[PDB]
């Protein structure tokens, strides 16, 4: 219901800045734009801000070509300097992503996130290997979980997916099907409960932070 | 931003309400 | 059955699997479009509520987007605390989600519970909790009770201020909540303060979307409370002037736009200067673009006149209308037009050739492009030129000779547009169809040579402009048409057009060969019988085009051959009639032709009747004297009066048909009257013939050049009766000239075929259900309620609305109107109820009827809704027959 009831009227402020503020027509604003000013080796983070404030005013059906410039780049987001400017906006232009494709999305996402260090091993999860483990989202990067905004990302895929998980588990027994039901239900248990414990560790001070 | 107006207020071939008698009438007879 | 498809969907409901429960649950909105009535609403609502209750978060969003859908609805609901309390039960929910669903439900429900307490400090206190999904419901329902309750916006805008100007609050949060401060137009001093914070705002957080919201807000609660307008006006003026922001400049030109279409009364002059000359002084062509569509908005209201010499108003109007860009010159133009035909002053008649010159050269630029833009444009000139014609017809000549000339070297869309611009002005002012007609028979060759799919529409167009602008018949053009549709035009549907055309102008004979050309091309027999029945109907008609002026042999011959192809074509008629397209009004509109058709032939004969002498015993002794005729004409009398209110209940069962019809329904009225007060004055009363004929209207504006024909008509009768008032004693032969001319003058101007007789659009009803073979108590009384809802067909108010809805209710015995009442209910979201109370004290069976009448905005009563009856059976009840046995045995 979060990725719905977001979709939910309020005062009517963001139809009235999109009609105010997009009637300009300087569509200048591509994907392929965004993605050079991600990929620019000194980093402009005010130049990437100049494109996505304007993407902040686009409906979610025409956000859809920019999902993979800004959820490729993001991993760029974690480095040290990162205004919190940037990391808002792209926390906002994912939910108006999860309103209209979640799965692709997070798909993307948690291949996005992957932590990098023998990256030449990216490996590429498929939706079926985050079906089957939803804890795949929390083996990301060590700076998301000090990062608000990623954070808050992985969290909304972690819900999704263990979600999902509990779905493809019941129809994969009842295809396999021709008790079960119980290694079932006890697997979900225990799924969630790791879930619940692996987070909790994240809340924990590491011994830098002790320091 | 835009309005809309027409040029003859009693023209009959404005298509704003369309109706079933000539809806079948407009399919039955045109070619 | 109602009840039958809310179990159908309440076993959805109750089945516990959540895609079942949803898809009911979704399903609910098409159940209140096809039972509106408050007792399915009611226990629909009521169980939706309990699923609410007990439900997930997911169905509570299914009941949610369904209250937000059904807002019409929940008026119907009537029983309110309890589906507001099981409603309101999930706000003591720990989880934020279900808190923030119950918030934007009563947000969605706060029209049938304003000053709910309990729901107030609920709003209250989400406000400042720590969810942002439960703060975001919070803002919204605090919205919705704001705009509803005046208690809510008192109570909350000090906190609304608060969480405003707090630093903790978020700029987003912040963006929020600004728009709740257009709902505190509830009190002068709380509209004040409102009015005060937003000042505080703008100056103090003028950032591009913080000052935009603040002062879209700003503009909708000056709108709103209507006091600080005339400031809100000069800080908007202020904005567009000063901000360099083109967005805050944007804004401010929407919020003026809203401003003058809502209060254009309260512009001062100085307003409309200042307006002016930023956009004198602006270089940016899109805000131009936009203060012009402000300035022509205004000059089509009153603040024109307001604002009255060579002006800045008149010095931009002028620079613009000659703009490249198109849009800017139209609405320069515009407002050139506007200037020029609400302004009679003399000392701006030099701009009306600009006005006229900026139209011809719009023309010239938007004809060729053929562009939605430059259609628009065109069509914004075109009505221009249409209502400079109205206003000022010295200039339609040359406004006729620009088109004329445009039409020749202009595309195909610009061509069907210059086409309706012509038959305007032609319908309006027809002394200008002669000098068109030549123009527009070469443009009809050249176009049907080559006519492959978009010259249909042009087709009809010309064809429309050429029986539009030809005051009398057509005999060679008439040929051309025929040739050029038998030639090529294998689309039936563009000569049906062209033949609805035709008998809309009267020129029947040629409705009546295309017509005859479109039998064989249909598939279905009742279009046959309606295609047959309007062959019949142009043939009728074009028999009685041969009247002479004072041949009355000649025209009862035209009118018998008349009365025998309008049977035929009734016959057909009556075949064409079916189910859900019963053609009523053109089955009673004919029948009432096939009358006073008749009725007139019968006049003819009593015209004759005099030459049949009368009796001598009679002659011996002041009426009486004349013998048969004088009982003939009384009867004549009665017979027209009698179609005269035939003809007022045709008019008052149209309440769906455009006003021409009805204008012309009420020209067939008042040719029956005329026939009947000029035989009263001229044989049955002459000494009570009341004042003179005076008409107070003189020369009236007719819409159509029937119209004009209609009362030149009526005029002239009038005239011959007044000038033969007391001449002649009724035995006269003068009186039966006077009466045959009449019926001559009045047949030969030809009956025109109105939309409402091919085309019908708005299409309302009423359902009426009403509460029930039923037995009642002689000393009981029955105790009716009749609920109904007034139905539409897409655009509900196309013509006129309902305003009330009178309900007359009798009661005939031994199935008479023995329980007459009425009551003029207003129905609020399409929707009347009320309780009648009916005597039934004599015993027997009693015939309820009610039938449904409509009052219109202006006031006029329509006769629409159903005449639905029920029987009921009075019996005495036990109790009293054994009594009264008793005592008298």
């Amino acid at each position: 219901v979060d990725d719905w009831i977001c979709e939910e009227e309020i005062t009517g402020t963001d139809a009235l800045l999109r009609r105010m503020l997009l009637t300009n027509n300087a569509k200048n604003h591509s994907p392929k734009q965004l993605q050079e000013a991600f990929s620019a080796v000194p980093v402009n983070n005010t130049q990437v801000m100049q494109i996505i404030e304007h993407l902040t005013l686009l409906s979610a059906s025409e956000l859809i070509p920019y999902a993979e410039v800004l959820t490729s780049n993001m991993s760029q987001l974690l480095n040290s300097g990162v205004p919190r400017r940037i990391l808002q906006t792209v926390n906002k232009l994912w939910m108006v992503l999860n309103t209209v494709m979640p799965r692709r999305l997070w798909v993307m996402t948690v291949n996005a996130l992957q932590p990098s260090i023998k990256f030449v091993r990216q490996q590429k999860y498929t939706q079926n290997d985050l079906m089957i483990d939803p804890l795949i989202v929390l083996r990301c990067d060590q700076r998301v979980h000090r990062c608000p905004p990623l954070m808050d990302i992985t969290l909304h895929m972690l819900n999704g997916y263990l979600l999902a998980s509990k779905a493809y588990l019941s129809a994969h027994l009842k295809e396999t099907e021709q008790t079960r039901e119980e290694l079932k239900n006890a697997l979900l248990a225990a799924q969630d409960s790791a879930a619940v414990q692996i987070l909790l560790e994240i809340c924990l001070p590491t011994e830098e932070e002790k320091a | 931003a835009a309005a809309d107006v027409s040029v003859w207020e009693e023209n009959w071939e404005d298509d704003i309400v369309q109706d079933d008698f000539n809806q079948q009438l407009r399919l039955e007879m045109e070619r | 059955d109602a009840n039958s498809a809310l179990m159908e969907l309440d076993k959805g409901l109750r089945s516990g699997k959540l895609g079942e429960q949803c898809e009911a649950v979704v399903r609910f909105p098409r159940l209140f479009q096809k039972y509106p009535f408050p007792i399915l609403i009611n226990s629909a609502f009521l169980k939706l509520a309990d699923v609410f209750r007990v439900g997930n978060n997911f169905l509570r969003l299914c009941v949610l987007k369904v209250t937000q859908q059904s807002e019409k609805h929940l008026e119907k609901i009537l029983n309110v605390d309890e589906f507001v309390k099981r409603i309101f039960s999930v706000i003591h929910s720990n989880d934020p989600v279900a808190r923030a669903i119950t918030l934007r439900m009563l947000g969605s429900l706060a029209s049938i519970i304003p000053e709910r307490k309990n729901a107030h400090h609920s709003i209250r206190q989400s406000l400042d909790s720590h969810d942002n999904v439960e703060v975001e419901a919070a803002v919204f329902a605090a919205a919705n009770f704001s705009a509803q309750s005046k208690d809510f916006a008192v109570g909350i805008c000090n906190k609304i201020s608060e969480m405003i100007q707090g630093l903790a609050t978020p700029v987003d949060l912040k963006l929020k909540l600004i728009p709740i401060l257009q709902h505190m137009h509830h009190d002068a001093i709380l509209a004040s303060s409102a009015r005060q914070l937003l000042q505080q705002l703008v100056t103090s957080y003028p950032s591009t979307k913080m000052v935009i919201v603040s002062l879209h807000t700003f503009t909708l609660l000056a709108a709103s409370s209507l006091v600080d307008t005339p400031k809100q006006i000069q800080l908007l003026l202020q904005y567009l002037k000063n901000d360099p922001r083109k967005a805050v400049k944007r804004l401010a030109i929407q919020d003026l736009k809203l401003l003058a279409n809502k209060t254009p009364h309260t512009w001062s002059r100085e307003n409309i200067q200042a307006l002016c000359e930023c956009a004198l002084q602006t270089p940016y062509d899109s805000l131009k673009l936009g203060m012009l569509s402000v300035l022509s908005t205004l000059s089509g209201t009153i603040a024109i006149k307001h604002y009255f010499r060579s002006s800045d108003l008149v010095k931009l109007a002028q620079e613009c209308c000659y703009h490249n860009n198109r849009g800017i010159a139209a609405h320069g133009v515009r407002v050139l037009t506007n200037i020029t035909v609400s302004c009679q002053e003399k000392d701006l008649l030099a701009l009306e050739q600009d006005a006229v010159f900026g139209l011809e050269s719009l023309l010239v630029l938007c004809s060729q492009d053929d562009s939605p833009g430059a259609q628009a444009t065109l069509k914004i000139a075109l009505n221009c030129m249409v209502k400079l014609a109205k206003g000022r017809p010295h200039l339609s000549q040359s406004v006729v000779e620009t088109l004329l000339t445009q039409l020749h070297s202009a595309q195909d869309a610009a061509r069907i547009l210059m086409c309706h611009c012509l038959a305007a002005i032609a319908m309006q002012l027809p002394v200008l169809g002669d000098g068109m007609l030549g123009d527009l028979m070469e443009l009809y060759k050249v176009i049907g040579r080559s006519a492959t799919d978009k010259q249909q529409e042009l087709l009809v167009s010309l064809a429309t402009v050429i029986f539009v602008a030809s005051q009398k018949a057509l005999s060679v053009e008439s040929k051309a048409v025929i040739k050029q549709q038998l030639e090529s035009v294998s689309n039936g549907w563009t000569v049906y057009r062209i033949a609805r055309q035709a008998s809309r102008m009267g020129n029947h004979d040629m409705a009546k060969e295309l017509y005859q050309s479109l039998l064989t091309q249909v598939a279905s027999e009742h279009f046959y019988f309606w295609l047959n029945s309007l062959k019949e109907f142009s043939h009728a008609e074009q028999c009685l085009t041969g009247l002479q002026e004072e041949n009355y042999s000649s025209a009862l011959s035209c009118i018998a051959e008349s009365l025998k192809f309008y049977h035929k074509g009734i016959a057909s008629l009556t075949a064409a009639s079916t189910p859900l397209n019963p053609l009523s009004f053109q089955c009673e509109f004919v029948k009432l032709r096939i009358d006073l058709l008749q009725a007139f032939s019968q006049l003819i004969c009593t015209c004759n009747s005099l030459k049949t002498s009368p009796p001598p015993a009679i002659a011996t002794t002041d009426l009486q004297r004349c013998g048969r005729i004088s009982n003939q004409m009384k009867q004549s009398m009665e017979e027209f009066r009698s179609l005269a209110s035939r003809y007022g209940d045709l008019y008052q069962a149209s309440f769906d048909a455009d006003s021409a019809t009805l204008r012309n329904v009420e020209l067939q009225q008042q040719s029956c009257l005329l026939i009947s007060h000029a035989i009263e004055a001229l044989i049955l009363d002459p000494e009570s013939a009341s004042f003179q004929e005076y008409g107070s209207t003189g020369t009236a504006h007719a819409d159509s050049e029937y119209e004009r024909r209609m009362m030149s008509v009526y005029n002239h009768v009038l005239e011959e009766v007044e000038s033969l008032n007391r001449k002649y004693t009724p035995v006269s032969y003068m009186h039966t000239a006077c009466l045959c001319n009449a019926i001559i003058a009045l047949l030969k101007v030809p009956l025109s075929f109105q939309r409402y007789f091919f085309q019908k659009l708005q299409s309302t009803s009423i359902k009426l259900a009403l509460s029930p073979p039923i037995a009642v108590q002689n000393n009981q009384q029955l105790a009716l309620k009749v609920e109904g809802v007034v139905q539409h067909g897409s655009k509900p108010g196309l013509f006129r609305k309902i305003q009330s809805v009178c309900l007359n209710v009798s009661s005939t015995l031994q199935s008479n109107m023995t329980n007459e009442m009425e009551q003029r209910v207003e129905p609020h979201n399409d929707y009347f109820s009320t309780q009648f109370l009916l005597n039934f004290a004599i015993l027997g069976t009693h015939n309820i009827t009610v039938e449904s009448s409509v009052k219109d905005a202006n006031g006029i009563v329509w006769k629409t809704g159903p005449r639905t009856t029920i029987f009921v059976k009075s019996l005495e009840d036990p109790y009293s027959q054994q009594i009264r046995l008793q005592q008298q045995q």
